[PDB]
């Protein structure tokens, strides 16, 4: 009898009962869509779209319905900041609705054509037995997809018909849905330029659709249709299970790295944004200009908006978290309250010293007081006895601006040495950790819990591709060889 | 014997009626050959680009292309 | 936590109301 | 214009195709 | 104003920062 | 209470859903 | 090819396959359990 | 709001328009028996 | 008027209707229910 | 739709219509104002009608500004029947008093959200100091409910337990505000009035309010809410 | 996490485990 | 709460190594 990992091989030759099980599990999936976008509005929080926004809520697939084009709730609030006036019928709420009704009907559908299988346009007239005109199911397939992708590229994202897509400033401040111009230079193929993926999708729809009428109008050869056994189903499966896990590697490394189809704002920052300095980059820049023409470093940190110091955090770092450390980045390290200021340190003698900001890879740093010539001036020494560079034998003290604090200078040790944790870790943020019970420890990004599973899931299908593509090749011998 | 027959069925008929209908000899595998070649071809392009291992005039690869 | 319990619980139990009235045993006249 | 990357990638490219000729002539050179 | 004066003050929080490893062959 | 009445329940359903259902696959594995 | 179906299968799991897995499932959550617990 | 009574009042006066023309349609041949 | 109203309750309004479009489509439903079986006659 | 052929429709043509709740207009005369002879008045048929329901909500991100909400209760906003004397000088300066009447009107509006705030619309005892354009003052608010209110499990200021007797160990806690005392302060608002449309041959005022009060603070519980009310007035001088 | 992890181990320890018994007993009835 | 959860899992682990060592199916040898 069929083993219990066999069990699905009852339905190889159905294809009313493969069609059957393919709309069961594309109605899970739409279910699943639905009740996952109800469940996060439900425990959805949008009270601060500026220090505690969904990447820092855990949000999964709100930021997909964001970055789209779905913006307002029927809640009665938009993400951005504002009020809806009149959602419409493609809200949040909306879109959840639709896709359980959606799944309702799949479910209906399935169960259809669970039962009415026996379907004579799944049995060939040229000898009566049941068998699929493969190629040219490919061919109707990639012209429809043909025509979609290249719909969707010349009607949804350019604004003609649809909202557009999120665009937004470099550093992520902003963000909303506009309309996009398709870039059809070189910098069209530029990742972070938004006008690319009209573009892209216009031409891969254009050329889909030249495919699939290609495919509709000619035959396979007999060598390619011996050679891939195109007459068979698990040669498709293979092929299309290689072109699955292609896909899902190429869109991990997409979510990882950062691209226009992956903005900050909604996934969180990248790790290589920290690494690279690129928020502290930003910040000493718009300090260095209007500290240039006045309003000193007393002042003028108020310039510095609280969204781009939140980004200067690495408590936002998406590989900062851990494996088992489950749920948000706020039932993690708290809800961020407000910008503390940034801290400036100073020595007796008056130069200004800075701490040595902890890389991704660490998890416990030591504190080092570091000065602009780069000589470790400080430290929390861990010796403390013959010890060199402690705080009250250096005599630092810690100045905030901009913040909460602003022209608060601290010199005792006890405050100093915690300043200087607070400020490793980057900018330096309160946190209510009384509402939700944090723990301590820092999460991950639903950037990160993205580019995980779909690495272990691109693994995972590339071995069930090998898999199927040995019993492709190898069908005839799989009960055992020939003994001749 | 014949299935369920439904109009539906009859109307999609001719769109699943040659199966195992081919060309003979190898067919457009010359087109293979160039379309398979120009698809690598485009694709290490992509992938020079993104990897910043090909620099071009007016791409930047980075955050500030949003500029 | 209750209500997604009692909704669950539920839709179970009409589900299976479901199951025993179209996938019930087939009395035989023999 | 040709920025000396794409020039260098062009006869990366060009390289490549003349050692796959290659390799295809001490094949059939058996 | 000038680009040395934040190179001095982002090279001691920071030693990856891309500036610092841009265009550093004077350095 | 709270999620005393959770563990409450859920073994509840499970153990005679399963013991039923052990005992339902007997009768109809013999035709 | 007529009205009942003719792929009609049974499947089939015995004693020794129920052996391996209650053994991977209890094991497996030996083993996970204190990293879901935390 | 009116696009609601207009479909509410179409599917109602359809429902009931299939109940009296059903039971117009000669409904005393219906039964299996002989009268 | 801080939001639109019917005012569509009392008055002993005929059929419950204040507007024609409501009669003309009850109207046309059951004409056209009675239409399909007219014209499927003559069976059974 | 004026004060003339309002009274010459009778009951039926205007139950269930909502004409009961619609102030009259006026069609003739001038908007100048002005044209009103001064002197002291005695207005009567001083009838209220608002035409949008908006609550104060502070904004998470630091902004503050009204929004608009969902009326809850069907048409029982307006307030008819108000009395007082009215005094017009020749520079314009006018004052307000009002002494009784359909004073109150309690309505829960639906906020975006799931949020309900009940609230007591009322203009009772109002003294408006100010011209014939434009004039303001305070008028006094009560809560809402009344003294021998009960709540779930009976309590309240003058009728109820004083306690949650269901609980034997929940009679002395934090709760001091939920069952030992039920606050019932009347609070104040604000009210700003404009005349416009002055019949002089019958005395016929209009033009818009602007009503702006704290709302229900649920008996010694979680802070009211200010309400902004706009709308149409009307008014019958002799 | 303390008992949220509790009902996940119950349910993982519980669902495949019942579903092979479903399979065992199905084929022990037969012969 | 968590040690009865150990040690119940634990105790069932070796509940099924007893119960495979000793009520295994006996080997046919037919
Ligand atoms: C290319 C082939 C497309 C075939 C499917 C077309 C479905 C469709 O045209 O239907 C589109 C539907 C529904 O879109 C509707 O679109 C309507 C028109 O909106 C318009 O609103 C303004 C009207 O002046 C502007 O023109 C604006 O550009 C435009 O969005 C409504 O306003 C709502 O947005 C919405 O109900 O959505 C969808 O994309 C469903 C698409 C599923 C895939
Ligand atoms: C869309 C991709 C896809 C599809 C359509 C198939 C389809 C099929 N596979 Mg295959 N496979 C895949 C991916 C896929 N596989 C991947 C990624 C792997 C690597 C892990 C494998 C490894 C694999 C093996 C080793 C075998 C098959 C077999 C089979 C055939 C029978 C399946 C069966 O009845 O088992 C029954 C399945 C179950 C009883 C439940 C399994 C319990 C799993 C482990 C946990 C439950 C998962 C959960 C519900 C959902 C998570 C999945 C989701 C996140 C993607 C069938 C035609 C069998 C075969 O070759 O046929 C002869 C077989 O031997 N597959
Ligand atoms: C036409 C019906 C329809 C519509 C309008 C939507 C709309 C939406 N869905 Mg949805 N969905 C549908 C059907 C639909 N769905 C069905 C039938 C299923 C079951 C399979 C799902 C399951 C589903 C899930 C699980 C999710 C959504 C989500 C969403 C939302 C964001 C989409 C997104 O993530 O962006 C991006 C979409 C993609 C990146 C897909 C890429 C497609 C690849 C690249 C195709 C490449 C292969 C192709 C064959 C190559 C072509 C070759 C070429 C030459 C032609 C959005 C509102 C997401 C959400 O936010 O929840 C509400 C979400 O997570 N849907
Ligand atoms: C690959 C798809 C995917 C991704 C990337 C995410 C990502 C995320 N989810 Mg989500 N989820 C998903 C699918 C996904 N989910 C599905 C399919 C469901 C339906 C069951 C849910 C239901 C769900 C809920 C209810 C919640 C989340 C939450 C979250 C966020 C918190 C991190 C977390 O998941 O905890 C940690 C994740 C792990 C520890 C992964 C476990 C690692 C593997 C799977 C263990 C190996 C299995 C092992 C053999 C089992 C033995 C254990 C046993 C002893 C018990 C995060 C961004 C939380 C949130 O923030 O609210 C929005 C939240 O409460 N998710
Ligand atoms: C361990 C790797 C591995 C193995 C053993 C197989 C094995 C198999 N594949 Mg598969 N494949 C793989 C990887 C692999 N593949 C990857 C990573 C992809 C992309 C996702 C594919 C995509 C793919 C498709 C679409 C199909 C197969 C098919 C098959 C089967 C037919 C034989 C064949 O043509 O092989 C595959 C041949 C190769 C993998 C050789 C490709 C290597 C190229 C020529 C070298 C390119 C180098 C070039 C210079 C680029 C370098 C740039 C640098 C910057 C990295 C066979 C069972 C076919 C099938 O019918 O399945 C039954 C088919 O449909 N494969
Ligand atoms: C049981 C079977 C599942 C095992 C995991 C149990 C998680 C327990 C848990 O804490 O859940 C609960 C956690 C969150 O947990 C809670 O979340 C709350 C907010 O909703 C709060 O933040 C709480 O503080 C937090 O504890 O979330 C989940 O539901 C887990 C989702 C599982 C899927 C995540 C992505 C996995 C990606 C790929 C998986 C496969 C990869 C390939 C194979 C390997
Ligand atoms: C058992 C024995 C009989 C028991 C009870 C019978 C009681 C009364 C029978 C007469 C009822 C009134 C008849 C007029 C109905 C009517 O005007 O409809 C229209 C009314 C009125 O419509 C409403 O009027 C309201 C003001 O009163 C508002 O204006 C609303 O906007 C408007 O919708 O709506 C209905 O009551 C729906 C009736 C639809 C009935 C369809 C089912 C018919 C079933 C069987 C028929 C068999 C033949
Ligand atoms: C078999 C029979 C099949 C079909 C029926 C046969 C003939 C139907 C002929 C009439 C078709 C139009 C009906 C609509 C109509 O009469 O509305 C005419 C009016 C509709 O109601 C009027 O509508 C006007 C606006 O169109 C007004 O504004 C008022 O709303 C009202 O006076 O019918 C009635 O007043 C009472 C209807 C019940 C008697
Ligand atoms: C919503 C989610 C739904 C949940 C459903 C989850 C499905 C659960 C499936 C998993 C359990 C089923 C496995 C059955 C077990 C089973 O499959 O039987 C063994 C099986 C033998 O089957 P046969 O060839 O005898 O098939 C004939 C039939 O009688 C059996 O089907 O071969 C194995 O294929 C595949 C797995 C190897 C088995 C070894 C795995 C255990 C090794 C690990 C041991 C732990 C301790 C090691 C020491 C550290
Ligand atoms: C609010 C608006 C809706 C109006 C409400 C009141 C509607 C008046 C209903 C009185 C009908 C008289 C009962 C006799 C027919 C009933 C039994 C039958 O079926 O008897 C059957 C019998 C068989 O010969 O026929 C016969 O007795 C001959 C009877 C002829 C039926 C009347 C003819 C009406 C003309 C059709 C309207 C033109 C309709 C066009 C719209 C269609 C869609 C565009
Ligand atoms: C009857 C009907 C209806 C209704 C319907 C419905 C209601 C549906 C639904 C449904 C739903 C609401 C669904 C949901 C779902 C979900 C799912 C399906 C899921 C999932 C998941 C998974 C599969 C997972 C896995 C895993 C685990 C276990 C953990 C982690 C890891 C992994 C991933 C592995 C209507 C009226 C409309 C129409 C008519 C018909």
């Amino acid at each position: 009898g069929l083993p219990w990992y066999r069990v699905h091989t009852v339905v190889i030759n159905d294809p009313g009962r493969l069609i059957s099980v393919h709309l069961m599990h594309t109605a899970l999936v739409a279910g699943w869509a639905g009740a996952m976008t109800l469940f996060e509005i439900a425990v959805f929080d949008p009270s601060d779209p500026v220090l505690n926004p969904m990447w820092r809520q855990g949000m999964f697939v709100l930021p997909f319905l964001t970055r789209l084009g779905v913006t307002q709730s029927w809640g009665g609030w938009t993400i951005s900041g504002e009020t809806s006036s009149n959602p419409g019928i493609w809200s949040y709420e909306g879109a959840a609705a639709s896709h359980i009704v959606l799944s309702g009907l799949l479910f209906l559908a399935s169960v259809w054509h669970w039962v009415y299988w026996d379907l004579e346009l799944f049995r060939d007239p040229r000898t009566g037995k049941t068998a699929l005109d493969l190629p040219k199911i490919f061919g109707i397939h990639l012209f429809l997809a043909g025509l979609l992708c290249f719909g969707f590229g010349a009607f949804h994202v350019t604004g003609v018909f649809g909202p557009g897509i999120w665009v937004s400033d470099p550093y992520g401040l902003t963000g909303s849905v506009q309309p996009v111009a398709p870039s059809w230079g070189a910098e069209g193929f530029d990742p972070y330029n938004p006008g690319g993926v009209p573009a892209h999708h216009i031409a891969a729809g254009i050329l889909g659709v030249l495919a699939g009428l290609f495919h509709l109008c000619v035959r396979p050869s007999i060598r390619l249709y011996f050679g891939l056994s195109m007459g068979s189903i698990e040669s498709v499966l293979s092929s299309s299970i290689a072109a699955v896990f292609w896909a899902a590697f190429v869109v991990a490394g997409t979510m990882w790295y950062g691209s226009a189809a992956t903005p900050i704002e909604l996934f969180g920052p990248t790790r290589y944004q920290w690494d690279q300095g690129f928020f502290q980059q930003e910040i000493q820049k718009r300090v260095a200009q209007s500290t240039s023409e006045g309003l000193s470093v007393s002042e003028a940190w108020a310039k510095i908006p609280e969204k781009l110091a939140f980004y200067d955090y690495i408590g936002n770092n998406p590989a900062k978290g851990g494996l088992f450390r489950t749920g948000a980045m706020n039932s993690g390290d708290g809800i961020a309250v407000g910008w503390l200021g940034h801290a400036s340190f100073k020595d007796q003698e008056g130069r200004e010293l800075f701490v040595r900001r902890m890389p991704t890879f660490f998890e416990t740093f030591p504190v080092v007081l570091i000065d602009k010539d780069g000589v470790v001036r400080a430290d929390v020494p861990f010796r403390k006895a013959e010890s060199k560079y402690s705080i009250e034998q250096v005599g630092v003290s810690v100045t905030f601006y901009g913040g909460e604090l602003n022209g608060l200078t601290f010199t005792d040790p006890s405050t100093v040495k915690k300043y200087a944790r607070k400020a490793q870790l980057g900018e330096i943020f309160e946190f209510d950790r009384s509402t939700l019970q944090s723990d301590g420890v820092f999460r991950s990004s639903p950037r990160g819990w993205f580019t995980f599973g779909h690495l272990s899931f691109a693994l995972l299908f590339f071995f069930g591709h090998i898999w199927h593509g040995s019993r492709t090749i190898f069908r005839d011998v799989f009960a055992g060889i020939d003994e001749d | 014997e014949p299935g369920i027959v439904t109009p539906l069925g009859t109307l999609l008929r001719p769109l699943n009626s040659e199966a195992g209908k081919v060309l003979p000899g190898w067919g457009t595998t010359v087109l293979m050959a160039v379309a398979i070649l120009l698809f690598a071809v485009f694709l290490l392009i992509i992938l020079e680009i993104y990897n910043s291992s090909l620099i071009l005039d007016g791409v930047t690869n980075s955050w500030e292309s949003l500029a | 936590m209750e209500a997604l319990v009692y909704t669950f619980l539920l839709i179970g139990t009409l589900g299976i109301i479901f199951f025993s009235i179209f996938f019930r045993e087939p009395p035989r006249i023999a | 214009s040709v920025t000396p990357s794409l020039k260098n990638f062009l006869l990366s490219l060009v390289a490549g195709a003349v050692v796959l000729a290659a390799i295809a002539g001490a094949v059939t050179a058996v | 104003q000038r680009v040395r004066t934040v190179l001095d003050m982002d090279d001691p929080a920071k030693e990856e920062t891309v500036k610092e490893l841009r265009k550093d062959i004077n350095n | 209470v709270n999620i005393l009445g959770l563990t409450a329940t859920a073994l509840f359903i499970i153990i005679p859903t399963s013991f039923l259902l052990i005992l339902y696959v007997k009768t109809a594995a013999s035709e | 090819m007529a009205r009942p179906n003719p792929n009609k299968q049974v499947v089939e799991l015995n004693r020794s396959s129920l052996y391996w897995g209650l053994l991977l499932i209890f094991v497996l959550a030996v083993l996970f359990s204190s990293y879901i617990f935390n | 709001m009116l696009t609601l009574k207009i479909f509410v009042y179409t599917v109602v006066t359809f429902f009931v328009g299939l109940f009296i023309f059903g039971f117009l349609s000669n409904d005393p041949s219906r039964n299996p028996g002989k009268g | 008027l801080v939001d639109d109203r019917m005012n569509g309750d009392g008055t002993g309004l005929p059929f419950g209707v204040n507007d024609g479009i409501l009669g003309w489509v009850i109207a046309g439903t059951l004409g056209t229910i009675w239409a399909i079986y007219f014209v499927s006659q003559k069976d059974l | 739709l004026t004060y003339d052929e309002l009274q010459g429709l009778t009951y039926l043509q205007v139950k269930g219509t909502g004409i009961a709740n619609t102030c009259p207009v006026v069609e003739q005369g001038t908007s100048n104002v002005r044209e009103l002879k001064p002197g002291d008045y005695k207005l009567e048929k001083f009838c209220m009608e608002p035409t949008s329901f908006t609550v104060k909500e502070v904004v998470d991100k630091g902004r503050e500004e009204f929004v608009k909400t969902k009326l809850l209760t069907r048409l029982t906003i307006s307030q008819f029947g108000m009395n007082g004397s009215m005094k017009i000088n020749n520079d314009g300066s006018v004052e307000f008093r009002e002494d009784e009447g359909l004073d109150y009107a309690a309505t829960t509006v639906k906020l975006p959200g799931g949020e309900y705030v009940p609230f007591l619309f009322t203009i009772k005892e109002f003294d408006g100091k100010g011209t014939l354009d434009s004039f303001s003052g305070d008028f006094l608010v009560p809560s809402y409910r009344g003294s021998t209110f009960l709540d779930p499990k009976g309590r309240g200021g003058a009728t109820g337990y004083d306690n949650a007797i269901a609980l034997p160990a929940k009679a002395d806690a934090d709760e001091i505000q939920r069952l030992n005392n039920k606050s019932y302060t009347p609070g104040k608002g604000s009210a700003v009035f404009s005349v416009a449309k002055v019949d002089t041959e019958t005395g016929e005022i209009a033009g818009v309010f602007e009503s702006i009060q704290p709302s229900d603070t649920e008996m010694g519980a979680h802070p009211a809410k200010d309400i902004k009310i706009t709308g149409l007035w009307y008014g019958q001088l002799t």
